[PDB]
């Protein structure tokens, strides 16, 4: 009946003083079966990352449709692509089609290259744009992460502090969802390198 | 086609005729065209012919303005259609 | 440049199109046909030329009917007419069908109007070489229009195409000069036989045969129909009285 | 080659010659026209050449209400001018149902002289041959003289002439324009207007009308019209019994 | 009729080769000069504006040398207009074949579509073919660098060493000579600059109409890093070849 | 109202009331012939200070509210000051702000005009060496920015100032260099007449 | 009839006689349960002489009503002006093909200096019909006693009025989906004429 | 999500919260629901918040075409009817529901747009989930000749109600009033009667609290 | 029946050159002289407008139009050729980013936009190129104010400063003198006036001159005043009074 939380997933984003902090589940489980640790649920779009979470195919279909688009615009305007512009094309992208829409729950996070201001936002199934400047997080569990994320996330955090409340933010509620978990990889976006850590988790 | 040309030859023209006080060559050449030494001449005798019409024995100003209006319409050419430009 | 009248779109150096002039030069060598706007209604007439005796007499005619109110009586190429109106009778029939009320005499006229200029407009079409005298009856009155291949259409008061077009017209001009308060169809159909008779003199190396129609209120109702019987004849012998 | 005359193609003088060849076909039925703008409506006044007796002086007409507001006049051949009314009926019923209140006078200019410019472009499709003279009262702008061309350039005009003596009137209303520095009549009334552009229109052609000769379109706030042939008597009679 | 206009774009001569396509192969001698020239090292593409003055923009100005992929670039000779549409259909299409394969597509692979969509307008449909010829770099896996080049004909053959647009036989000589199979990436941009400055129509070489493309690979293995010469390196390597 | 009660303080030579009128005050071409009605009321006084004041605080005020139309009010107003007599140190006062304040705005035409005119100003107040020096300055930057309607002008009072230094040869020579300059534009007929 | 569309229903009627017809609705738009706009008109002008009226869902009604604009536009500026007849046909037209989608009821009614004032009513299926009087919506499903004895020929305004006014009241008591204001319009040959009633005097009889 | 809209005098006001809501869940806290079409007229969307967005870029764009196209300002007549096409042609599949307000020279306006197509007009007009608590305060104090401030008031006390009485309405208040004379101006988090407080303990964690699998750098420019 | 017209109208002559392309450029030198120039803070787009009758109204006419509230053009080939292409260039400008992206283009990418279409032009049989000659103007966030020209081949140019039309060649060679590094737009706007002084052989005023600026965001012409991420448009319009107040500047 609901073949987005078929293949569950979640995800999380935080903000910080010129740091971004998102972080994603390596566990890829088809219904009541777990398949695979591998599946990353992040890609690097030049210096704006990209998550989706909800059905594996719907999810590996938008990853190479937005490659495309990105490869597209970096390729016409010999640079890389504005996550300010990147949220509007992929809510502009998803309004393709309605009676067969993608299910899937993508946020995407960056930083300003003119700016360096933090930027993130969130979407939907059918592509409703959802801007906030505290933390926006999506995937079958989200209602686990909201009040979490909630109780954790104070504002203007130390970007290294960033990393460790966001990892409480997410292993707690992690292991409350039965399709998630295998572990985690978090991304620190930074205007000068990518944090690229991994999180330790029970196998269950 | 110099304003400063028209200007010395109209002058020159009109110091022998009858030009009426309240009449001014520059309302006249207010326009930059291609006007010869010849016509700018026959245009002030044309502009004598009309008021001699109306009885007048001192050209005005308002046949110095139909006298252009006559001696110098268009060369045709291109003008007539604003498209091209 | 040459050339000038190959081509249908091209216009030539004083701005007159070239073909549409060749198709009304092609009109003009047909069979004559007038019109007369009698006060209550129309009264067509034609002069199909009775070639050969094996032609056959009274069955072959060239007063079309459109709808019910609606004639069309042509002259020139006489099949570019019959598409014509052919087309004119599809026109006719959607706007009964979808506005349910018989369309007006201009209504029509427009649509003709329309058509044949969309033939004058392209280069992969020959412009229609058919003039009509197409009229009748409607709501508001009686109209009667001449079409020609340019796309022109007049309503006039009475009007000829044929050999016998310039006869036909001083005809025609002398008998609105003598009738100026209007025309009954009764003596209009008399008078539309001598017209058509004055003005067959020029072809009377050939033999003719004369057929009209008449849509009126007054008799016919708004229906057009032929003249059969004795009505026929009465016109003939009176026109033929005169010679 | 020598093709370039015949079709809408650029010339060693960087020309088109097709449309200037357009030009000279508007020019055909050598009717004189013009259309002053008073300061709250419009009137535009155009000659009305009846040829034969046969035609009937109500259907000939070179003025066609577009629409309860704007109405347009247009010189040159009839067929392409009823062709472009059509059009231009068509597409302000278009624009009023899409976008639900009535269009002014500048958008439908600039929409048909695109339609023109597309015809130009179009190799297969030929230019229109007509001029047509927009004209209405825009309640946003105010009243308006819109005048397009073959080609497509329009522009507004605070006073419109054309015909083959364009050029005479032209000069005629130029030296009242230059005089006066308005650029609108000062007259409020519609009556007034109309026989200000007569007068003007008489002198300019030098010619004097009587009730057939002239036909006038007069758009007031909110609504146009066409004036019957006693109300261009009584506008004659006026101007006489006045100077 | 809509046939006296016809101009018969795709006929046979009596002789027997097409004529758009033979005055298409003239157009491009009258464009400006491109060179290209393959080293072991790298790819450099370069070639000499047309039409230059001194309110030539040339802050942000590349019409020569265009980027279809991250490690595939071109050079364009010829109309910059015709070209265009070439450049984004490439683009499309090098996209596509990273949609369906998910690697990097090969230089064959483009050079073959853009080939294939030139001769289907030499072919069919009546219309003028396209009057510009390509210079194709690229490197990859399969044969290493690969140096192709394009025509209005849409054949394509490989070239060590190769010079399309005005004078393209002068240049041709002058690099024959020239070539080896060992230079540098260096030995490579100086001799293209030398035959520049031999076969360019003006006096002097100025750094505004020259446009550098080249194809380094050092630390970083499998991936070449693309860097299109700006002005202010551009008038570096003129001291350096000897020409300032 | 206001406008013609300060014309009327001027009919009966009161406007000492119509400058406070002025001071007070499609509104923006009222302020703008307020400014040129109160700098025509400073020359009819004649108070040199007053005007030296005047412009530049004026030129301070017209960048507030319609910032376009200031070149047009300070030439107005400097063209002004020629009426009134026995200026010659106030005015090259308020051209030297005048020329400040245009380096502060980068306004290179107006700054070259302007030199220009404190040229003639210093001529007339017969500071030779000075002079020479600006129009030696004007002259290399009229010359490579290729402005001959000005070369004309600058090259007449490079000769002026020769002639009045009687070393003649120089005076001829730039009199013949402004001749060249002069005939291959549309000189006004001020400028060939001089 | 879709599930959570707006709708109309209400009553309209409109009657005819000497001078004219009279045409009569209401101003409450009850969605469902709820009433959205209770100031709201259910009188459309297709022509200046011709007016309809609108019954049904709301989108359809509105959708059939400016398409029957256009059309009617068209023929106005081409052809001539218009008549009931032509307005009833275009309607027709209109609803045939879709009745699947569209299902609506629509009432025509209009003057003319000839045929005086007729009354064309669309019924669901979409026929056409010429009565002196015509009823349709949910509301007018009790009103069907009262018009019917109380109708007569060739009457005058004040007695048109004073029917349409006594029959609306008992549509307006009687169902609450009907309320709000009585809108009226009158065709006549000096012109049309737009009266609206108020709740609080209709019903003081 | 609770959306009203008044008409005064000389112009008109509509307001809106800033609570996004997907269901029982709460996504957002502080959005932006106010839609512009052009400079003069504005849009807020109800219903389904996923079709509100799309359309109204639709309809703006095509709208600064057409007055691009007319060369003059764009009219509120013209994008209702617009919008009354666009919902119509996809036949009812489209749950947006929006309320239209705008100005031009013929003068003010303000409608509804429902989701299959249906269009009121009216003084005062709340539309969406959370529009009845409000509309029913608006109906009681509604009063002929309002002013700007009044008008804003009656706005605020309504959107109060709604936010008040309604589960999905609340946080921030967004007001948008339109002046003829002068310039449309937009009021960002005009009224805050919800403000988070401060937590009674600090959840920071100390450094190194949460063991890391693996360290790794990727890199980003070349 | 259709278009029977499927075949390129344009086609290689033997010496090489395009004839219709070379055709047009011929059609473009002739004609209204305009120019435009960018400088450090703004770029201004000037032309005049030539009033073919006295009695017309330049004002209905626009010389000069808005593509986007950033991007200007300026033509200087046959009037109702540009108005399409302006037409044509506004809606597949929406259509490509407003539509896809939510913002408006940059000028880099809308010239190319723009050029695609009179390139398919020339390709695309049975149509005649675009008499026209193209000035856009605009400003981006990050590559800054540039200024494109557009030739009816389809090819586009960046410059510095440019003019077309019958003056083109005087007022080309006169522009380098005028013109360095450093620029102010009152100081580029004195520059165009100046230039465009003897290319205009009619009547000199405010109403006889069409004139744009691209400048700051200014908010007054934004039309609605509460987000401070938007500050207006940058391209505005002088109107006649505005352009006779820098006409005595001279």
């Amino acid at each position: 009946s609901d073949p987005s939380s078929i293949n569950g997933g979640i995800v999380v984003a935080m903000t910080g003083k010129d740091c971004v902090a998102i972080a994603c589940d390596l566990r890829l489980g088809s219904q009541s079966l777990g398949v695979s640790n591998k599946f990353e649920k992040i890609f690097h779009y030049g210096h704006v990352f990209l998550g989706i979470t909800g059905l594996a195919t719907d999810v590996t279909t938008l990853n190479e449709m937005f490659r495309y688009k990105t490869n597209l615009y970096k390729l016409k305007e010999e640079r890389a692509i504005e996550p300010e512009t990147f949220t509007q094309l992929v809510s502009s992208s998803l309004y393709e089609r309605r009676f067969g829409p993608y299910f899937v729950g993508p946020v995407v996070a960056g930083i300003n290259s003119k700016s360096g201001k933090p930027f993130i936002a969130g979407f939907d199934l059918i592509g409703c744009i959802d801007e906030a400047k505290d933390f926006i997080v999506s995937g079958t569990a989200s209602d686990q992460l909201f009040g979490m994320c909630e109780s954790l996330y104070e504002p203007n955090l130390e970007p290294e502090d960033l990393f460790e409340t966001i990892s409480q933010a997410l292993l707690n509620a992690a292991d409350r969802d039965a399709l998630s978990g295998w572990g985690a990889v978090v991304y620190i976006i930074k205007k000068d390198e990518v944090v690229k850590r991994y999180l330790k988790m029970r196998q269950d | 086609r110099d304003r400063r040309e028209r200007r010395l030859i109209f002058g020159t023209i009109a110091s022998k005729m009858s030009l009426a006080p309240e009449a001014d060559l520059d309302s006249l050449i207010i326009r930059n065209d291609s006007l010869s030494g010849a016509v700018i001449a026959a245009i002030m005798q044309e502009a004598g012919l009309r008021a001699v019409r109306k009885n007048r024995y001192v050209i005005l100003q308002s046949d110095l303005e139909e006298a252009y209006a006559t001696q110098v319409k268009t060369d045709n050419t291109v003008d007539k259609f604003d498209f091209y430009k | 440049g040459t050339g000038y009248d190959l081509s249908n779109s091209v216009f030539s150096p004083d701005g007159r199109n070239f073909q549409v002039e060749y198709a009304v030069k092609a009109v003009e060598n047909g069979t004559t046909s007038i019109g007369i706007k009698c006060n209550d209604g129309v009264v067509f007439a034609v002069e199909k030329l009775i070639t050969s005796k094996l032609l056959v007499p009274q069955k072959n005619v060239k007063i079309q009917v459109v709808d019910r109110h609606i004639g069309c009586v042509y002259s020139g190429l006489i099949p570019d007419g019959r598409h014509l109106v052919n087309r004119g009778r599809e026109e006719a029939a959607s706007f009964k069908k979808l506005y349910k009320t018989p369309i007006p005499i201009p209504a029509f006229a427009d649509r003709l109007g329309q058509y044949v200029q969309a033939h004058t407009l392209y280069n992969s079409v020959r412009p229609f070489g058919v003039s009509t005298i197409f009229g009748g009856v409607d709501k508001n009155g009686a109209h009667l229009y001449m079409l020609e291949p340019s796309g022109s259409y007049w309503g006039y008061k009475g009007a000829a195409t044929g050999k016998g077009r310039q006869s036909a017209k001083a005809e025609l001009e002398k008998l609105v000069d003598h009738h100026p308060e209007g025309l009954s169809a009764r003596e209009a159909v008399k008078q539309a036989a001598k017209i058509i008779y004055l003005a067959h003199e020029d072809n009377k190396e050939k033999d003719f045969e004369l057929e009209i129609s008449w849509c009126s209120l007054s008799e016919t109702n708004g229906l057009h129909k032929f003249v059969k019987g004795d009505l026929l004849q009465e016109a003939i012998d009176f026109a033929q009285k005169e010679i | 080659a020598g093709y370039d005359r015949h079709i809408t193609i650029f010339s060693p003088e960087g020309r088109l010659y097709q449309v200037e060849y357009a030009f000279k076909a508007t020019n055909q039925t050598n009717i004189n026209s013009l259309a002053v703008r008073g300061k709250d409506c419009t009137v535009v006044i155009s000659q009305k050449k009846v040829p034969d007796k046969l035609l009937d002086p109500t259907t000939v007409s070179y003025i066609f209400c577009i629409s309860r507001t704007i109405g347009m006049v247009v010189n040159g051949p009839i067929p392409d001018a009823r062709n472009a009314a059509l059009r231009a009926k068509a597409e302000a019923a278009e624009f009023r149902y899409k976008y639900g209140y009535d269009m002014p006078c500048d958008v439908l200019a600039k929409r048909m002289a695109n339609l023109s410019q597309i015809y130009t472009q179009r190799a297969y499709m030929r230019p229109l041959g007509v001029i047509l003279t927009f004209v209405s009262v825009d309640e946003e702008l105010g009243p308006s003289i819109y005048k397009t061309d073959p080609a497509g350039y329009y522009v507004g005009y605070k006073a419109t002439a054309t015909g083959p003596k364009q050029q005479e009137i032209t000069t005629n209303l130029e030296n009242h324009f230059k005089k006066s520095k308005i650029d609108h009549i000062n007259e409020e009334s519609w009556e007034k207007v109309v026989e200000f552009a007569i007068t003007h229109m008489i002198d300019a052609l030098g010619t004097e009308f009587s009730k057939n000769d002239l036909e006038v379109g007069v758009a007031t706030k909110d609504k146009f019209f066409t004036l019957s042939a006693e109300n261009i008597e009584e506008r004659l009679v006026a101007i006489a019994e006045q100077d | 009729g809509s046939r006296r206009y016809d101009s018969r774009t795709t006929i046979f001569s009596p002789e027997g080769r097409l004529y758009q396509v033979e005055y298409a192969l003239e157009s491009i001698s009258h464009a400006g000069t491109a060179i290209g020239i393959m080293a072991s090292d790298g790819i450099v593409l370069a070639a000499e504006r047309k039409v230059t003055s001194t309110l030539l923009e040339q802050d942000t100005s590349t019409e020569k040398l265009y980027k279809l992929n991250d490690k595939i670039a071109v050079a364009v000779a010829g109309l910059t207009a015709d070209a265009e549409i070439l450049i984004n259909t490439a683009r499309i299409h090098a996209q596509n074949y990273l949609k369906t394969y998910n690697e990097d597509i090969p230089v064959e692979i483009l050079v073959r579509r853009l080939s294939d969509i030139k001769q289907g307008y030499t072919q069919h449909g009546g219309l003028r073919p396209f009057g510009v010829s390509f210079i194709y770099a690229g490197y990859d896996d399969r044969y290493g660098y690969q140096l192709y080049t394009s025509n209005p004909s849409g054949n394509y053959t490989g070239w060590k060493a190769i010079s399309v647009g005005a004078n393209t036989s002068a240049a041709q000589t002058l690099l024959q000579m020239d070539y080896k199979d060992d230079m540098k990436v260096d030995d490579a941009i100086e001799l293209a600059l030398k035959t520049l400055s031999k076969t360019t129509d003006s006096s002097a070489l100025t750094y505004d109409r020259l446009e550098f493309a080249t194809i380094r690979k050092g630390a970083n293995d499998g991936e070449v890093y693309q860097k299109i010469f700006k002005p202010q390196e551009i008038k570096d390597i003129l001291v350096k070849t000897g020409i300032t | 109202s206001k406008l013609e009660e300060a014309r009327r303080l001027v009919n009966e030579k009161q406007y000492n009331e119509a400058e406070q009128v002025y001071l007070s005050l499609k509104r923006r071409n009222e302020q703008e012939t307020s400014i040129l009605e109160l700098g025509q009321l400073y020359v009819t006084m004649g108070a040199k200070d007053k005007l030296r004041e005047f412009i530049p605080h004026s030129t301070e005020y017209m960048m507030q509210f319609a910032k376009s139309k200031t070149v047009k009010v300070l030439k107005t107003l400097i063209e002004k000051f020629e009426q009134v007599p026995d200026s010659l140190d106030d005015q090259i006062f308020v051209c030297e702000k005048s020329i400040e304040f245009a380096k502060r705005e980068k306004r290179v035409f107006l700054k070259h005009s302007l030199s220009i005119k404190l040229a003639t100003l210093h001529y007339q107040k017969k500071q030779y060496k000075d002079s020479l020096a600006l129009i030696n300055d004007l002259l290399r930057e009229f010359k490579k920015l290729d402005d001959k309607p000005s070369l004309v002008d600058v090259h007449l009072l490079e000769s002026k100032v020769y002639h009045k230094l009687r070393n003649l040869a120089k005076s001829k020579a730039s009199l013949t260099a402004a001749r060249t300059a002069a005939n291959s534009i549309y000189c006004p007929t001020q400028t060939v007449a001089e | 009839l879709k599930k959570g569309e707006v709708s109309l229903g209400t009553s309209i009627m409109a009657v005819t006689f000497k001078d004219g017809v009279i045409l009569g609705a209401d101003s409450r738009t009850t969605t469902g349960a709820y009433i959205a706009n209770r100031v709201t008109d259910k009188l459309t002008r297709v022509h200046d002489k011709i007016w309809c009226c609108r019954s049904g869902s709301a989108a359809d009604t509105q959708a059939i009503a400016d398409i029957v604009q256009y059309h009617l536009e068209l023929y106005t500026s081409q052809y001539g002006t218009p008549s009931t007849e032509t307005a009833a046909s275009v309607f027709k037209e209109l609803c045939y093909e879709n009745k699947d989608n569209l299902t609506a009821g629509i009432i025509v009614a209009g003057y003319d200096d000839k045929n005086k004032g007729e009354v064309y009513t669309i019924p669901l299926g979409g026929s056409v019909h010429k009565l002196p009087y015509a009823i349709a919506g949910s509301g007018s499903t009790f009103i069907y006693g009262y018009c019917d004895k109380n109708f007569r020929e060739n009457m005058s305004k004040e007695e048109t009025v004073d029917f349409i006014k006594h029959s609306l009241s008992q549509a307006i008591k009687w169902d609450g989906s009907s309320g709000g204001v009585i809108r009226m319009v009158v065709l006549t040959a000096a012109g049309v004429e737009r009266l609206i009633f108020y709740p609080d005097e209709y019903e003081q009889l | 999500t609770t959306i009203v809209g008044v008409k005064f005098n000389n112009g008109v006001v509509i307001a809106a919260d800033t609570r996004s809501t997907q269901g029982p869940i709460v996504a957002d806290k502080n959005c932006a629901k106010l839609h512009r079409i052009s400079p003069k007229i504005w849009c807020a969307g109800a219903g389904t918040a996923a079709d509100t967005e799309a359309v109204t870029q639709l309809i703006g764009s095509n709208i600064e075409l057409h007055s691009l196209y007319t060369s003059r300002e764009p009219r509120v007549v013209s994008a209702l009817q617009m919008l009354k096409q666009h919902l119509f042609k996809y036949q009812g599949h489209i749950g947006a529901y929006l309320i239209v307000a705008g100005v031009d020279p013929t003068g003010s306006h303000l409608f509804s747009i429902h989701a299959h197509g249906s269009t009121d007009v009216g003084y005062y007009l709340s539309l969406g989930s959370g529009s009845l608590a409000a509309m029913a305060v608006l109906e009681s104090h509604w009063k002929q000749d309002l002013t700007k401030e009044e008008a804003i008031k009656l706005a605020s006390d309504a959107i109060q109600a709604g936010i008040w009485n309604d589960l999905g309405s609340g946080s921030n208040v967004d007001v948008c009033v339109m002046e003829i004379g002068k310039d449309a101006e937009y009021l960002r988090n005009y009224l805050t009667p919800n403000v988070r407080e401060e937590k009674q303990k600090s959840y920071k964690f100390p450094r190194g609290t949460t063991a890391v699998l693996k360290e790794s750098i990727v890199n980003i420019c070349d | 029946m259709t278009d029977r017209y499927s075949f390129s109208l344009t086609t290689f002559s033997p010496s090489g050159k395009l004839g219709q392309i070379d055709y047009a450029l011929t059609a473009v030198k002739q004609g209204v002289t305009s120019l435009g120039i960018k400088a450090t803070n703004g770029v201004v787009i000037a032309t005049e407008k030539k009033s073919s009758s006295p009695l017309a109204m330049s004002e209905t006419l626009s010389k000069v139009s808005l593509l986007t509230p950033d991007i200007g053009a300026v033509y200087s080939g046959m009037g109702p050729d540009y108005r399409v292409l302006v037409d044509k260039s506004r809606k597949v400008a929406h259509t490509s980013y407003k539509r896809i992206y939510g913002e408006y283009p940059p000028t880099k990418l809308l010239v190319s936009e723009v050029a695609k279409i009179m390139q398919e032009a020339t390709q695309s049989g049975g149509v005649r190129p675009f008499g026209v000659s193209l000035l856009i103007a605009g400003h981006d966030e990050f590559n800054g104010f540039s200024l494109y020209q557009v030739d009816p081949s389809g090819s586009y140019f960046p410059w510095k400063a440019t003019a077309i039309g019958k003056g083109s060649v005087a007022a080309k060679t006169f522009l380098e003198k005028r013109w360095n590094d450093e620029l102010e737009l009152e100081d580029a706007i004195h520059i165009a006036l100046l230039t465009l002084k003897e290319s205009v052989e009619g009547e000199f005023n405010g109403d006889t001159i069409e004139l744009a600026i691209i400048g700051d965001e200014n908010p007054d012409l934004l039309g609605y005043t509460g987000i401070p991420t938007d500050k207006g448009p940058r391209f505005r319009k002088l109107t006649s009074q505005e352009i006779n107040d820098r006409l005595e500047a001279l």
